[PDB]
């Protein structure tokens, strides 16, 4: 039986659903928990392979998506809420600044919660707040430091890329 | 064979539950609002209002907003954000020949987003309710006038009514929140 | 003419104030009077109450006060050597409104350790109803210490602070600004010692 991977968005104006081949056409089809009547999957191109893209026209944050996929022997039918499969991307504009002494991190976003790392990595939740302070670190060492991201009721962004600074000897 | 983690109760169905449905819509409204004030602002540091919108009447009060029936505060919400779609239109085809010309076209794709969230929630307190027919105005080919005062004093009438509107919108929207769900 | 008026400011969006400040007068006292004129009505009307709000002041209560429309307000002074008005002021209430700090603050501590920072917006301001709408910013620092860090929460009224020092003792004020008009005053400060 075919079998529903996942489905992602990367800003609440589209989204993107990934299935697994069942044991062949595979097509996806969907509805609308408002109304009865169905509708096929618009775009299997853009994504690709074994995906399935909803534009801005095909998108909407007001209804639950009942997606199934055919395989010719369905699937189960899974239910969809666009404001809950967001996955952001990186926080942005990472800067470190040194200041008894401590690095002051600051970032921008892409409400959200993040996440900050630095080396096996030390990681600290840091809520709501954009800008974080880190104390008693060792004099004459670069540090890796990254961050992270995630929505009201999302999946965590990838890792940023690395940012460097050095700890006065 | 997974459902959204609210679905997660006893109801056999599953819809969005009505207090997420009005936290969007607050949210949407809220954005469109503080756009309006961006365009407002960097209009006024580079160059009185009749907005064709006031022949719809409206609370302006507060006793009398809060005194209004949830029947009213819809329908005075959807013809509110009807009555934008075409002057955004023409704005946005004088602009198009910096920034303005970018949050103008945000914010007609906002308001279209926004409007079909208040038809969701209206449809479900209140089966069977039509919306009429709303204003429109008359004056906008000023826009793209050849004559350069005739046509800043049309786009000042824009932005200012614009941010006037998104601010009743909004306001409207939390009242009808406040009271039909939680605040 | 000479007299002027620039400012009014509403505390809660339900009534408001404004003021004038008397010009030329060559010395012979002068009786002044304002007058307005509102969106949508064709009327000149005397202002309302001229003690309420205290001196070259007049007060709008909430039986004279609409939102979403234009006041056109003059100032006239008289003396028995001539007459002078003002400029005319346009104002629109909806962005005038300047609150009163946010009050009743309070502050809790938290394995791993954290700071919850709770409050509630003043009383005037009916945020219960949904008719205003605030946001709000926190600042907070440890007592030997000579700069503040700034949070701002949004519609929030609690936050939770996650990079405080261990050992210190923090003091910490908040305000708030109504969606689009004026910052208030910071509260006044509360203490804790971190564990």
């Amino acid at each position: 039986k075919p079998e529903i991977h996942k489905c992602r968005s990367p800003d609440k104006e589209t989204f993107t659903c990934w299935w697994n081949p069942g044991t062949t056409n595979y097509s996806l089809t969907y509805s609308k928990e408002g109304e009865k009547t169905t509708y096929e999957c618009p775009d299997y191109k853009t994504s690709g392979p074994n995906s399935c893209f909803f534009s801005k026209q095909y998108t909407s944050i007001w209804k639950i998506y009942i997606i199934t996929v055919n395989a010719t022997s369905s699937s189960d039918p899974l239910y969809v809420d666009v404001t809950y499969i967001v996955e952001p991307e990186p926080p942005r504009n990472l800067t470190l600044e040194v200041k008894k002494t401590y690095l002051w991190v600051k970032w921008s976003p892409p409400t959200m919660e993040y996440e900050i790392r630095l080396k096996e990595w030390e990681i600290h939740f840091t809520g709501h707040q954009t800008q974080f302070k880190v104390f008693d670190l060792y004099p004459g060492q670069k540090y890796l430091v990254q961050t992270r991201c995630k929505p009201d009721h999302g999946y965590w962004s990838r890792w940023s890329q690395e940012s460097s600074v050095e700890m006065p000897n | 064979a997974q459902h959204p983690p609210y679905c997660r109760n006893q109801p056999g169905k599953c819809q969005i539950p009505l207090q997420s449905l009005f936290d969007r819509a607050t949210t949407v409204a809220n954005y469109n609002s503080k756009l309006a004030g961006e365009m407002v602002n960097r209009f006024d540091e580079q160059y009185v209002i009749n907005c064709h919108t006031s022949s719809i009447t409206t609370p302006n009060s507060k006793a009398e907003a809060i005194n209004t029936e949830d029947k009213i505060l819809f329908k005075l919400v959807i013809s509110l954000l009807h009555s934008w779609d075409e002057p955004l239109h023409h704005a946005v085809t004088e602009l198009a020949n910096p920034a303005l010309l970018t949050k103008a076209q945000e914010i007609k794709e906002k308001a279209k987003v926004l409007v079909d969230g208040v038809e969701v929630i209206q449809k479900r307190i209140h089966p069977g309710e039509k919306n009429e027919p709303y204003p429109v105005w008359s004056e906008q080919s000023s826009l793209t006038s050849q004559d350069e005062n005739v046509r800043r004093v049309a786009f000042y009438r824009l932005f200012h009514c614009l941010h006037r509107d998104s601010s009743k919108i909004y306001t409207y929207l939390r009242i009808l929140k406040c009271r039909l769900t939680s605040c």
